[PDB]
């Protein structure tokens, strides 16, 4: 007997879950397959290095901002140029708005249908249209969060999807005072909605515990996230790694990532299986984004977010390993990012005119890293004296959660499936719920 | 067995005239080329050249007035600037720079056109067929 | 009206842009009957009887080809949604390399990859097709919405027209129209070609006249020209106009014509090719698969 969940829905990209059985009717093999690959790492070769922030955003339509900046940072390291402070704050303001748009998107349009209707048979109800019918307020508020988030990106980045302002030496355009004022007025309303989102998440995750689904795909593992003096930071900092007990195993500058991260390959999926180089394929399994970032962080950079995080630490502890609690963590980050948008707009340097810096001589190596909504994102570029890309390497957020997703789905089937008959529509959906919890961007992850 | 497929673009006032001069004088040359008439060499652009290759062309030739003798005064200077980029773009596309040939032949230069046609055929014949249409139909 | 959507070799940007309709998305969903959409609903199989289909992405692998053929039979009207589906998009650049090269890089030569066996995923995953191909190259396409991604309002307009029973009409002009940058009355003249990092551009003057390769001239309008308005050249994400088959070829023709026009008879024609180190990536960023020569041999 062989069943297949293809395609997995309410996830970015193409993926499938296979559930096989032996002749005796016992659960045999449960795998998570990614059936897509475009190969950017190779075609980027021969292109202009300054054009990388134009091509990489096209890796994914949800987190394009993260790739734009990630490449920008890499390009800024190819040419030995340090960008001005105004350009750092602008790029960051862009990154924070994109997170708000991303987190809002996943939680409300991809996760919520299951968190609201965990035991439903009607597929036409398990979606945003179904939520909007019984709860229009929830979807309208979600839309407003995205509208606000994408607005920030459109203004700073130039385009809501695939921005174009992060150039060599900084930004191509400065934020005007009129634009800043309008954005600052709207930022308060974005924070309000993010606080309300956490409350909605609390309600929905209680309904999940009431059906005993908070422990689906559970497993203990290491966790990775970027921190600035220990504080949670998605734009700049060093990459911290903590073990399943919470002890800091590593802390390094993204430029040294090839000495800490390794990527394995299995024949059943186009998505690789990374791990901690030293620890190995089994001992070195780690996770990224939302919770992983909260786990490695001592505290949140914003005050309203810190409060919810403190309450969360008292209730679940550090480090938390529950996959389903990544949704909660995502909402804490949604608030923190919304708060950071207001914080950055208040800084008078954002509207400064010293946005660009003339590039220096071309240096062969260039590494750029940022915490994309779905995890640590590293863009590494190697070029020739003219600045033409010779070799590239991308370690995109979600790939780092592939083992966790392959293991998680296996533990769901182990908990609910014993025979082919047990694999019912609701049960099979539980396996996708585990996948969904990590907010997977499959196109992103394979690149 | 295999005979190259060459396409020609010739300005009405000079190369097309030179092509006619070669015919009248019985100046024999290979039967690979198929000339397309245009009024000026300036009418030729990358799209027509690339289109030819896609269709199955092993060779593409462009003829015009000598620099300074354009019936339209400065049409050939624009085409000259276009063909130089094109040459290198073709290399980037894995198409040999030598499969594209541009010359300046006058209305009475029938002897030059005859010899340009002999040379270009020998070049394309040596290079062998262009496998672009072979790979696209796959 | 049963509307359905799907994705192929794209990035999901077109779907995100559909969501960028915001409040109007709900209004649209009350007018249409969304029967299949992998990113929003759990309807796994493409249902029978679909009036309109919005297919995102080009043909990158074998499953994409099957889905295209499947959706084409189930849908009365098929729409190549976005630049990747209409012209091939950015992934198209992979046509400059063999699939074996594309795969060996991602699964073997990458600095952080550890593949001692030296294997390429082949189990349960589809094979890559010879080259990235636009949707129209494998199935009959009725209409298309260009843009990487198309702006939300444009997506509404097209869908709205079909619901009404009318025929959708795309803008025909090239980008300079919407572009607010000042053009010289005498015409365009280019002196030297500068890379996007070379220099500090003037915010008022046309970027092409300043020496930067701006594809607005060879690109269909509709987007509102956000790139030049933001300080960078247009990269031609919307693709060409209805009267232009190959965007790169035309962009070059134009660029060469005006380069050194004020010294037309005596300007060196070798300055331009020597200046541009990467020609394909400068003119065929989003349209290589739709070009006359869409691959590197
Ligand atoms: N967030 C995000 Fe991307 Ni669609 C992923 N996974 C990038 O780094
Ligand atoms: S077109 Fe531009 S946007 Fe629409 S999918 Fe291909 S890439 Fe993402
Ligand atoms: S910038 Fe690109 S678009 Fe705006 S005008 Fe100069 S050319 Fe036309
Ligand atoms: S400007 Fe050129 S690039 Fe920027 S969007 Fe409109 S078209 Fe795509
Ligand atoms: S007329 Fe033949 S060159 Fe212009
Ligand atoms: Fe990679």
């Amino acid at each position: 007997v062989k069943l297949s969940v293809e395609p997995v829905t309410r996830v970015e990209g193409h993926g499938k879950i296979s559930v096989s059985f032996d002749d005796s009717g016992n659960l045999d093999k449960v795998r998570f397959h990614v059936v897509e690959v475009r190969g950017f790492e190779k075609f980027l070769e021969g292109r202009y290095v300054e054009d990388a922030p134009i091509y990489t955003p096209r890796i994914c339509g949800i987190c394009q901002v993260a790739h734009h900046l990630a490449s920008a940072k890499a390009v800024d390291n190819v040419f030995g140029v340090k960008i001005p402070e105004t350009a750092e704050l602008l790029r960051n303001l862009m990154h924070q708005g994109a997170t708000v748009h991303s987190h809002a998107l996943h939680f409300y349009m991809l996760a919520a249908p299951d968190l609201m209707f965990p035991t439903t048979d009607d597929v036409l109800k398990r979606n945003l249209m179904g939520i909007a019918k019984e709860h229009p307020e929830i979807i309208k508020d979600a839309i407003e969060l995205r509208k606000a988030g994408q607005n920030v990106v459109r203004v700073v980045g130039g385009r809501a999807i695939h921005p174009v302002t992060a150039v060599v030496g900084g930004q191509s355009k400065s934020l005007k005072e009129e634009e800043r004022d309008e954005l600052l007025k709207l930022s308060e309303r974005t924070i309000e909605l993010s606080e309300k989102s956490i409350e909605v998440g609390k309600k929905l995750l209680e309904n999940i515990k009431d059906e005993d689904l908070l422990d689906i795909g559970y497993f203990e593992s290491a966790h990775m996230g970027m921190v600035n003096n220990g504080v949670h930071d998605l734009y700049d900092g060093k990459l911290r790694v903590v073990n399943s007990e919470g002890k800091v195993e590593y802390e390094f500058d993204p430029s040294e990532y090839m000495n800490y991260i390794a990527e394995g390959v299995k024949p059943y999926s186009y998505l690789k299986f990374p791990y901690l180089k030293d620890k190995g394929e089994e001992d070195g399994i780690y996770r990224v984004n939302t919770l992983s970032r909260l786990n490695v962080s001592d505290k949140m950079a914003t005050p309203l977010a810190q409060k919810y995080y403190d309450e969360f630490v008292k209730e679940f502890g550090k480090p938390c390993h529950h996959p389903m609690l990544f949704h909660y963590a995502r909402l804490i980050e949604l608030l923190s990012s919304a708060e950071m948008v207001k914080e950055l707009l208040e800084n008078d340097k954002i509207v400064g005119e010293d946005i660009r810096a003339e590039p220096e001589e071309v240096v062969g190596d260039g590494v750029g890293c940022v915490e994309a909504p779905r995890g640590t994102l590293i863009h590494h570029f190697k070029t020739d004296d003219d600045g033409i890309i010779t070799d590239t390497n991308l370690v995109v957020a979600t790939v780092q959660n592939n083992p966790a997703m392959d293991i998680g789905v296996r533990k769901v089937a182990e908990k609910y499936i014993k025979a082919p008959e047990d694999a019912t529509p609701q049960v099979l959906n539980y396996m996708e719920m585990l996948i969904r919890a990590y907010d997977p961007c499959l196109s992103c992850a394979t690149h | 067995e295999w005979e190259p497929k060459i396409i020609g673009f010739c300005c009405n006032w000079c190369t097309y005239g030179g092509a006619d001069t070669a015919g009248v004088g019985r100046m024999q040359y290979p039967p690979s080329i198929r000339i397309i008439r245009v009024m000026c060499s300036g009418r030729i652009e990358p799209s027509l050249i690339l289109k030819a290759f896609k269709e199955g062309a092993d060779g593409v030739f462009v003829g015009g007035c000598h620099l300074g003798d354009c019936h339209y005064d400065s049409g050939n200077y624009k085409w000259q600037r276009r063909v130089m980029m094109l040459y290198e773009l073709l290399e980037e596309l894995g198409i040999e720079k030598e499969r594209l040939n541009h010359e300046w032949i006058s209305a009475s230069e029938g002897e030059k056109f005859q010899n340009t046609m002999k040379d270009f055929y020998n070049k394309i014949e040596a290079l062998g067929p262009c496998k672009l249409k072979e790979e696209l139909d796959k | 009206v049963k509307i359905a959507t799907t994705w192929l070799g794209g990035c999901s940007g077109c779907h995100i842009s559909l969501l960028d309709l915001h409040e109007e998305l709900l209004n649209l969903l009350e007018n249409v009957e969304l029967v299949h959409c992998p990113v929003l609903m759990d309807v796994k199989e493409i249902p029978d009887e679909v009036e309109v289909a919005l297919i995102e992405g080009g043909i990158r692998n074998e499953e994409n080809l099957e889905i295209a053929k499947e959706m084409r039979e189930r849908a009365k009207i098929v729409i190549a949604f976005g630049t990747c589906a209409a012209f091939g998009g950015v992934p198209g650049l992979g046509n400059l390399y063999s699939n074996d090269e594309l795969l060996d890089k991602a699964y073997k030569t990458t600095i952080t990859t550890k593949n001692d066996d030296g294997i390429i995923p082949n189990e349960e995953v589809p094979e890559l097709v010879s080259r990235v191909k636009p949707l129209s190259e494998v199935i009959e396409v009725d209409y298309f919405i260009p843009g990487c991604p198309p702006n939300p309002e444009m997506i509404a307009e097209v869908v709205k027209a079909l619901l009404e029973g009318k025929e959708p009409e795309l803008p025909k002009k090239n980008l300079c129209e919407e572009c607010a940058r000042k053009k010289s009355e005498e015409g365009v003249a280019i002196e030297t070609i500068k890379r996007n990092y070379e220099g500090n551009p003037d915010p008022e003057k046309c970027l092409l006249e300043q020496g930067y390769i701006c594809l607005g001239i060879a690109t269909r309008e509709g987007c509102g020209a956000p790139c030049p308005s933001s300080g960078v050249p247009c990269s031609g994400c919307s693709g060409p106009t209805d009267a232009v088959v190959d965007q790169g070829a035309k962009m070059i023709s134009a660029l060469c014509s005006d380069f050194g026009i004020d010294n037309d008879r005596d300007v060196d024609p070798m300055i331009l090719p020597k200046s541009i180190k990467d020609k394909i990536g400068s003119f065929y960023k989003f349209t290589l698969p739709s070009a006359f020569v869409p691959i590197r041999l």
